[PDB]
């Protein structure tokens, strides 16, 4: 209707080129290391990490059978 | 009576939030006040009936969550812990109103300040009078929320509104390991219930105590602001000085001692999480302090007193002394909110409104009230015998020796140089403010009077308990053998006999020999011989001015390393993930591969005898070559296709 | 008396607003009084359907009954046997709910065939709310895809600058991934000549054919919830379809999978499940770490909102594979809790400001709070609602979600709790940007939050609050229904 | 009015039997939400007994808190699935 | 004096959008008069690429000392700490207990402690108290 906004054009180019960063991504080897971890190297590491101690956790209702505090006094002299 | 003490608050906030316009500003003002107040009178009632008659109360409105064996009430209940911290919480937030009506008299949108000011107090008061951790945790979220719209009240100032975010931000990190804590306590558990968790702290495994106090241990780092998640306690100087009064005294920043007060029977079964604290707490003490006679703003600075004395709970919490560190901080929530208010009724007082202390001077005779009510509170807090800060933290500090322990004796000293600080920048600030050679043009002094009477009610009242609030209250938290079942103390863990006995006469009165006697040549080097302290000369001294003014590098590290990598990491993560392999192997990708196929399959497309020929021709080498062939024709047709 | 009902009432309902509309289209250069006030009487009609589809299944909740354990209201039409348990209750009445507040929201902010867009609105919301009484996965596959040709068009029609673009994603995303599924229910007509829902979960196939069958339903399942790295096409289809077209989408279809894995995965793969188990939480918890750390980048304002949806769906994807009751009842009610706010966080954004103003670029706004109180007081308690805080329905979705899944995987699955940081990181930094500082320089002051876009906010507030102050409203309905879906044998 | 659960064991019906399988799986069921309304009432006597005794409650309440600790790991709902699909004798 | 946040690219190729060189307007003169004065910029201004980085609504950048000078002095602090605490634990010169650490009857409180019977003594008994 009225226009209430003040269209700025830096703001325009600046808004059409974050949504329009994928015509510009090139495969090179900066790419490709950030690629690497994102993607294998951190999913690698919950993967270990994920079987590593699956079905080795039984936590419900866990008891304590080793005494916390030391019996006797032993003095540094 | 719980009820009304609970709720009452609640109705305040609603009061003023939503009639606030229909009333005007001084109605909604005092019908807030009259709301905490209601609150004060029933807590006090209900301390008697709780605390002397050994009663508890209990109210549970309806089932929250049952899912399960997992059931979780909308029930409060007071027992002595919670009375205990009932007293500072509602007493001083009253006080603070009171404050905050002739304080904020010249601000636009003093209603919405009231609405989120008595907001805080109402969940404060939830997070100390729920029975089960949940109910706890609906407290410790808006503590966080009331908080963010308290710091960043001035929203049209740009450092008002990035201060909330980051007290926002970085108490919601304690809340995501509050989380994780309590979903463990259910693992293991079953229940948040205090009466449920609390009787089966000693046959738990060690190991799954510990991971569910580390996770409360991280989160009342965040809210006490302890060494790593301290940069948000300064930036909360940005809010209106009530704020800060409310804030810093008996509130928030006290969350995180109580989280750990409230778990002391499962805190006395993993000892490894009591020597963490206890260097934490210790750690945080000493940089506090140091931090603290070398700062300027005049908020800062109580700030930073604020930090140091947390941390004296904590190192007390640490050593297994539960009463030591509750009654310390009902003690501290007296004295340094009266701090608050009378450096906020000086800023008031001096028409520029000035808060740098190097630009005040003289002001002793001009403001003799305001001056007085510093004086009583420093010297509570610099723990001069007779006050309440000598009762409640000249205790901690002997406890530390009395420990007899590696770590007790190392963070004695951190403490013992922390009561030192803490009355070298308590002569500091007094000395630039009031004793000082004026620095403020003259047009200041012939206009600088004394505030009206509404402002000095509650500092007066404050004043008073600061001198002997401590002195009646020592028995019923710091007697021996007085019954407080609420914190358990494990009988191998009570040091009370050796810290009180077998101490050396030096060490009970060290700390006042290097407070008093180290204040004085403070005082004698800054009147007659300044010229030591004009640093800017030294090439030395100014690094170190310059490294604990800018507070151990920690701001700069924190934003310029951690938040700036974290956001680099979305940009990573945006750029060559989002925007970039998942576009190759999507649908930019694939339209270029469907260009380049499509490309070719439209050039054999044309109208050719000869062409549609040899196409016919070439089928009949399917007929006569053998058919484990064919995966050698596809490759060659592919190559064909480049 | 439920589906036969549903269908004849609508598709009744549908052509009566046909026929009005389109009987004097013959060249007849007419004015005509349907027409008047932008076919007013045209969008009542369409509004008045909608609510009564909510009477429908009101008539049936009453005689459900909690306490039985099977499908209940067992209906044969079309051939096709149709029921309900106590998931599909609820999720029906979300979906027949956000009926009538996507065609409020689109009252008169389309540039025209209001008729249309009604009826499509209308079609869709049968459609989905459909797909969760059908008892076979023939069934549940007709209605998981159908509603693509209604949304095709509707984002085409009525989208943004880049509608062409969002239509292709949304099309072949949700068809090339869905595609795969069909082909493990093929399998099953196969192999046991029936795809019924109860057939089937009695059925125990080779280690080898489940993990086959599990893959072929995940991956149209992943790409609709969505999960990472298949959830490109969900910020494209959010900032370009109309805001109606946004409130389904983010309100019921991305509940699909959810509800996807509850009737073809868990009962009838119950032995594949909890071996992918970790591996889901893996993508899952990346899912949820990376959209989170996305968002912090983002500039487009309903962008922002439609990453925040996929961060969220990653905690329901997490709830609901664990082998807990809390982790299944969580999941439920985040899913619920989900339908509320984040329509209105669209509502929010892409209704309010963006009626207002046309624009969606985040570096035009600041200070709002200085002449839109009204818009300011709403969007903060939906933020707060947005990042799990108490007393909202998606902190009891959120908490009992984490703690399932960390009864069900104590070590990684406590990684979940980083929702709690990350979340309040995104939202909030968008919600202290939008109040804070000046009002922008870029916008002449206008009218408030109208008396429409009231109604719109209230309405989706109210349910998110009672859900998370007494959720034994959603628990009682669930727990038996819920309790099938867990598999183990403790002895 | 209260209806009660049909008793039925997996062990003794034919799965080709829709009705007698659908009757295994609620019975399974219906025994396995009794255990946690057990677990919770053996909770209630375990918060009294913790109030009331005060600093005895480790003595006052130890046979209650043991035996808590005890069904807490079993007294779930486990669902019907895992039994009916599997044979623990083989 | 000031410098650059990390992580901010020297150059960037991205088609035909400007290549500026880039500014912190955190760092802008105050005391100038700009369109928008809260953010210190001008009408049509260009952005960076990553403005958002660079702006008042980024993270304040601190720019009085150079991170490594910084987290120098960072090390150095807690590394004056760290080797005060471990030459008085290595030295010994903390001081010993007084007296023996406190004892209690009924064979350490067992009972009390949670114990049921012999076998568990040692498992909940606090120190024995040997002279009855
Ligand atoms: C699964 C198959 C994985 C194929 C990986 C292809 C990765 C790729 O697209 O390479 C990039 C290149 C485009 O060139 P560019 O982005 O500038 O990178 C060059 C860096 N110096 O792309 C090219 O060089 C064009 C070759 C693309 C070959 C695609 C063939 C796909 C056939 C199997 C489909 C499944
Ligand atoms: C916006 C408003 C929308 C309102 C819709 C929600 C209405 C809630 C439904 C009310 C049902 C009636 C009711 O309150 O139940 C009666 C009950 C007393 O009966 P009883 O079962 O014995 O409760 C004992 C519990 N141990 O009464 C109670 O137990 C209520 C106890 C409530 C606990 C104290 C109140 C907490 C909230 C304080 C603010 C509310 C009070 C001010 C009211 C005006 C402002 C809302
Ligand atoms: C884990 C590492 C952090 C990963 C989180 C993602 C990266 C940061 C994203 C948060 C969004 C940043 C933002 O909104 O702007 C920065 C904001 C501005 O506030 P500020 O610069 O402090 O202004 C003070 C003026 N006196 O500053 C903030 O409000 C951020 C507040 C801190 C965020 C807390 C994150 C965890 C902090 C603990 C980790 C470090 C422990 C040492
Ligand atoms: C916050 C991050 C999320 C929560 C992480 C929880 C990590 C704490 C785990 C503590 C633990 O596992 O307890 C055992 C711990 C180390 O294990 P260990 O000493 O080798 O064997 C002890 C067997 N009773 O033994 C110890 O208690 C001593 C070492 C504790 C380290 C604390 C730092
Ligand atoms: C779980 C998700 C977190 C995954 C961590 C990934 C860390 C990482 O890849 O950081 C890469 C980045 C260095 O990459 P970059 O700065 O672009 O190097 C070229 C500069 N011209 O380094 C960084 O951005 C700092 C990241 C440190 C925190 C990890
Ligand atoms: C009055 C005469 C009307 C026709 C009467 C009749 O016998 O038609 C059969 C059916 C009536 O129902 P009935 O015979 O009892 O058996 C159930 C089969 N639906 O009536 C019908 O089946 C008519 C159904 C017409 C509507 C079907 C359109 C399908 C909608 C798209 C599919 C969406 C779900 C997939
Ligand atoms: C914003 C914050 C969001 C959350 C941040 C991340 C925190 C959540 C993830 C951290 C882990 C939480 C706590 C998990 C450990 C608790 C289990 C435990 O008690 O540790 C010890 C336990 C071994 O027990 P034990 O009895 O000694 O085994 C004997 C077997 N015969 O079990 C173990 O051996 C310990 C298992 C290895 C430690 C895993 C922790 C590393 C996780 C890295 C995640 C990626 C970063
Ligand atoms: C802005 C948008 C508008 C939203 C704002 C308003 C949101 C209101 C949210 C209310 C949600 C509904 C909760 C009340 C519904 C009634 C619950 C109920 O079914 O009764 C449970 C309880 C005893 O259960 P029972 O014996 O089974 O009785 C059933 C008899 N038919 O029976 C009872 O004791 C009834 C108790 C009624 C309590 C009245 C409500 C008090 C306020 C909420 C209390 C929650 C705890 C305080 C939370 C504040 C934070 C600490
Ligand atoms: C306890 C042990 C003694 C510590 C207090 C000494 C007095 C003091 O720190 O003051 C002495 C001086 C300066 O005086 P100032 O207090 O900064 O006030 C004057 C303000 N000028 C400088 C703007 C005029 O400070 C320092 O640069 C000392 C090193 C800073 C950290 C404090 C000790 C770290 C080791
Ligand atoms: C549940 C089962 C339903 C199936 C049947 C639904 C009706 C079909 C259309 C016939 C009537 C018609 O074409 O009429 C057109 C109507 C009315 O729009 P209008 O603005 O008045 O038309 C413009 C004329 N003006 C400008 C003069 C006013 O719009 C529709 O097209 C709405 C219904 C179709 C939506 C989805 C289309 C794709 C369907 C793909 C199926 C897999
Ligand atoms: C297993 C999970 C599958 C999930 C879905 C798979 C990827 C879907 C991509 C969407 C494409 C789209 O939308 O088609 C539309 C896009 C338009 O491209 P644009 O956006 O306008 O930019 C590109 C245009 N330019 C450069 C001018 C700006 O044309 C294409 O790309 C055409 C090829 C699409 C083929 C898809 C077949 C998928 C096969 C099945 C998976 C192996
Ligand atoms: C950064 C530097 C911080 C200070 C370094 C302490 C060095 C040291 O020696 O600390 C040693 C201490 C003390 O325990 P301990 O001496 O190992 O055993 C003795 C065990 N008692 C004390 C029970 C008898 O434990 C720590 O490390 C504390 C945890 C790390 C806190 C950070």
């Amino acid at each position: 209707g009225p226009h209430l906004l003040r269209e700025d054009a830096s703001f325009q180019r600046y808004g059409q080129l974050r949504d329009n960063l994928a015509t510009y991504w090139k495969f090179n080897r900066k790419a490709a290391r950030n690629v690497f971890i994102f993607l294998v190297a951190v999913p690698a590491g919950l993967g270990y990490l994920a079987y590593n101690y699956e079905g080795k956790t039984p936590f419900v209702g866990k008891r304590r059978t080793e005494p916390i505090f030391e019996q006797d006094y032993v003095p540094r002299k | 009576m719980i009820l009304l003490c609970i709720f009452t608050p609640f109705l305040g906030s609603l009061i003023s939030g939503f009639f606030g316009r229909y009333i005007g500003v001084n109605s909604s003002k005092w019908i807030v006040c009259l709301s905490i107040f209601v609150s004060v009178v029933s807590t006090y009632i209900l301390f008697i009936d709780v605390i002397f008659n050994e009663i508890e109360y209990t109210y549970n409105i309806m089932n929250w969550l049952n899912v399960e064996y997992l059931v979780v009430d909308w029930s409060f209940t007071i027992d002595k812990l919670s009375v205990s911290m009932l007293v500072p919480v509602v007493t001083v937030s009253f006080l603070v109103h009171l404050y905050s009506v002739s304080y904020m008299s010249h601000d636009p949108h003093q209603q919405r300040f009231f609405s989120y000011l008595s907001m805080f107090t109402f969940a404060m008061i939830v997070l100390v009078t729920g029975d089960n951790y949940l109910i706890l945790f609906v407290g410790w979220e808006f503590i966080g929320v009331a908080s963010y719209l308290l710091i960043s009240f001035w929203f049209t100032r740009f450092n008002a509104v990035k201060s909330g975010l980051s007290a926002l931000l970085i108490n919601r990190f304690g809340d995501a390991l509050l989380v994780l804590g309590l979903s463990y306590l259910v693992l293991v558990t079953g229940s948040v219930n205090y009466n449920t968790v609390f009787a089966l702290g000693s046959y738990l495994d060690v190991n799954m105590i510990t991971v569910i106090l580390i996770c409360f241990l991280v989160a009342s780092m965040a809210k006490s602001a302890q060494l790593g998640l301290h940069s948000w306690l300064l930036l909360a100087m940005e809010g209106p000085t009530p704020v800060s009064s409310l804030l810093h005294a008996a509130c928030l920043v006290i969350a995180g001692v109580f989280l750990l007060m409230r778990s002391s029977p499962l805190l006395e079964y993993t000892p490894i999480v009591l020597l963490l604290i206890l260097w934490l707490g210790g750690l945080s003490t000493l940089i506090s302090g140091l931090i603290a006679m070398v700062s300027n703003d005049i908020k800062k600075i109580i700030a930073l007193s604020t930090m140091s004395q947390v941390g004296i709970m904590m190192i007390a919490i640490g050593v297994s002394c539960y009463n030591l560190a509750l009654f310390h901080l009902i003690c501290h929530s007296f004295f340094k909110a009266l701090l608050f208010m009378s450096a906020g009724s000086v800023i008031h007082s001096i028409i520029s409104e000035y808060q740098d202390i190097r630009m005040y001077g003289g002001f002793r005779q001009f403001i003799p009230l305001a001056y007085t009510c510093i004086f009583i509170a420093s010297l509570s807090l610099m723990a001069i015998p007779g006050l309440t800060g000598f009762y409640s933290k000249d205790i901690i500090i002997e406890s530390m020796y009395g420990e007899y322990t590696f770590s007790g004796f190392i963070i004695y000293w951190f403490a013992l140089i922390s009561a030192t600080c803490t009355s070298l920048y308590s002569i500091r600030l007094i000395y630039y403010t009031f004793l000082n050679n004026p620095n403020s043009p003259k047009y200041i002094y012939i206009n600088l009077k004394e505030n009206d009477i509404v402002l000095i009610t509650p500092m007066i009242i404050l004043t008073i308990l600061s001198i002997f609030g401590g002195y009646l209250l020592r028995d019923i938290y710091l007697g021996m053998g007085s019954p407080f079942n609420e914190l358990f103390i494990h009988p191998n863990n009570l040091s009370l006999i050796e810290t009180e006995f077998s101490l050396p006469s030096i060490l009970k009165v060290l700390p006042l020999i290097t407070g008093l006697g180290g204040g004085l040549i403070l005082l004698l080097i800054y009147e007659f011989n300044y010229s030591l302290f004009l640093v800017y000369n030294n090439k030395n001294l100014s690094k170190l001015y310059s490294f604990f003014n800018q507070k151990i590098m920690f701001d700069q590290l924190l934003n310029n390393l951690i938040l700036r990598s974290g956001l680099n990491i979305g940009w990573l993560l945006n750029v060559h993930i989002d925007r970039g392999i998942l576009q190759l192997f999507g649908p930019l990708g694939l339209w270029k591969l469907s260009t380049f196929i499509s490309s070719k399959l439209n050039k054999l497309v044309f109208l050719n005898i000869g062409f549609i020929l040899e196409i016919i021709v070439l089928s009949w080498l399917l007929i006569v070559f053998k058919v484990s062939l064919l995966k050698y024709i596809l490759l060659l047709i592919i190559f064909i296709i480049l | 008396m439920l589906v036969q009902n549903l269908i004849i009432f609508n598709i009744i309902g549908i052509v009566l607003l046909v026929l009005l509309n389109n009987n004097n289209n013959g060249i007849l250069n007419k004015k005509s009084l349907l027409t008047i006030k932008n076919e007013l009487k045209l969008k009542q009609i369409g509004l008045i359907i909608s609510i009564i589809n909510i009477l429908i299944i009101i008539e049936n909740w009453i005689g459900f009954n909690s306490n039985y354990y099977g499908f209940q209201n067992i209906e044969r039409f079309l051939n096709i046997y149709w029921g309900i348990d106590g998931i599909s209750l609820l999720l029906v009445l979300l979906t027949l709910i956000l009926g009538p507040i996507a065609i409020l929201s689109n009252w008169k902010n389309l540039k025209g065939y209001y008729t249309y867009y009604v009826i499509s609105i209308n079609m869709l919301v049968i459609l989905m709310a459909l797909n969760f009484i059908c008892l076979d996965l023939v069934s549940f596959y007709i209605l998981f895809e159908s509603t693509l040709a209604p949304l095709f068009l509707l984002i085409g029609i009525y989208g943004a600058n880049n509608k062409n673009k969002a239509a292709y994603y949304v099309l072949i995303y949700t068809l090339a991934s869905s595609l795969f599924m069909l082909l493990s229910i093929v399998i099953y007509y196969i192999i046991i000549n029936s795809t019924d829902y109860i057939y089937i979960n009695n059925i125990i196939l080779s280690i080898n054919l489940q993990s086959l069958l599990f893959i072929g339903i995940i991956i149209g399942i992943a790409v609709k919830t969505p999960l990472m790295p298949v959830h490109t096409w969900l910020p494209t289809v959010h900032s370009e379809s109309p805001l109606g077209g946004s409130i389904l989408l983010a309100g019921v279809i991305l509940k699909l999978a959810i509800y996807g894995v509850i009737r073809l995965l868990l009962p009838n793969l119950s032995e594949i499940s909890m071996m992918f188990t970790p591996i889901i939480y893996i993508i899952s918890i990346l899912t949820l770490i990376y959209s989170s750390l996305i968002t912090l980048k983002q500039t487009d304002l309903k962008v922002i909102i439609a990453y925040s949806s996929i961060s969220h769906l990653a905690v329901c994807m997490i709830g609901i594979f664990a082998n807990n009751l809390i982790g299944i009842n969580g999941s439920l009610i985040l899913c619920l809790a989900h339908g509320f706010v984040s329509p209105a966080l669209f509502i929010l954004v892409g209704g309010i400001l963006y009626d207002r103003y046309h624009n969606r670029l985040i570096n035009y706004y600041q200070g709002l709070s200085t002449f839109m109180p009204i818009f300011s007081i709403y969007l903060v308690v939906f933020s707060f609602c947005n990042t799990g805080t108490p007393l909202s329905g998606n902190f009891v979705g959120e908490f009992l979600s984490i703690t399932g899944a960390v009864i069900r995987h104590p070590i990684i699955g406590s990684l979940t709790a980083a929702s709690v940081l990350l979340s309040a990181c995104y939202q909030m930094k968008l919600t202290n940007r939008l109040t804070g500082s000046v009002f922008s320089q870029y916008l002449h002051i206008t009218n408030d939050v109208t008396n429409r876009e009231i109604f719109l906010l209230n309405w989706l507030l109210i349910p998110t609050i009672i859900i998370g102050i007494y959720p034994s409203f959603v628990t009682n309905i669930l727990n038996l229904a819920s309790s099938t879906l867990i598999y183990s044998v403790l002895i | 009015d209260h209806v009660r659960s049909p008793n039925v064991s997996f062990d003794d019906i034919d799965y080709n039997n829709s009705q007698d399988l659908h009757n295994a799986q609620e019975s399974l069921l219906r025994e396995q939400w009794i255990r946690v309304s057990a677990l919770k009432v053996c909770r209630k006597a375990l918060e009294s007994c913790y109030k009331t005794s005060g600093p005895n409650h480790y003595e006052d309440c130890r046979e209650i808190a043991e035996k808590y600790l005890n069904m807490l790991p079993d007294h779930r709902i486990q669902g019907f699935l895992g039994y009916q699909k599997n044979d623990p004798s083989k | 004096k000031s410098f650059l946040p990390h992580f901010i690219p020297k150059n960037y190729s991205y088609g035909d959008y400007p290549r500026l060189k880039p500014e912190n307007l955190q760092k802008r003169d105050p005391y100038l008069k700009y369109d928008d004065q809260a953010n210190k910029r001008n009408f049509n201004e260009p952005l960076h690429p990553q403005q958002d980085d660079l702006d008042m609504w980024a993270p304040d950048h601190f720019d009085f000392v150079q991170d490594s000078i910084a987290l120098k002095w960072f090390g150095t602090f807690f590394g004056v700490l760290a080797v005060f605490s471990s030459v008085i634990y290595i030295g010994g010169l903390y001081p010993e207990k007084p007296a023996n650490p406190r004892n209690y009857p009924f064979s350490g409180l067992a009972k009390d402690l949670g114990a049921s019977s012999e076998e568990d003594t040692l498992l909940y008994a606090a120190k024995i108290d040997k002279s009855i």
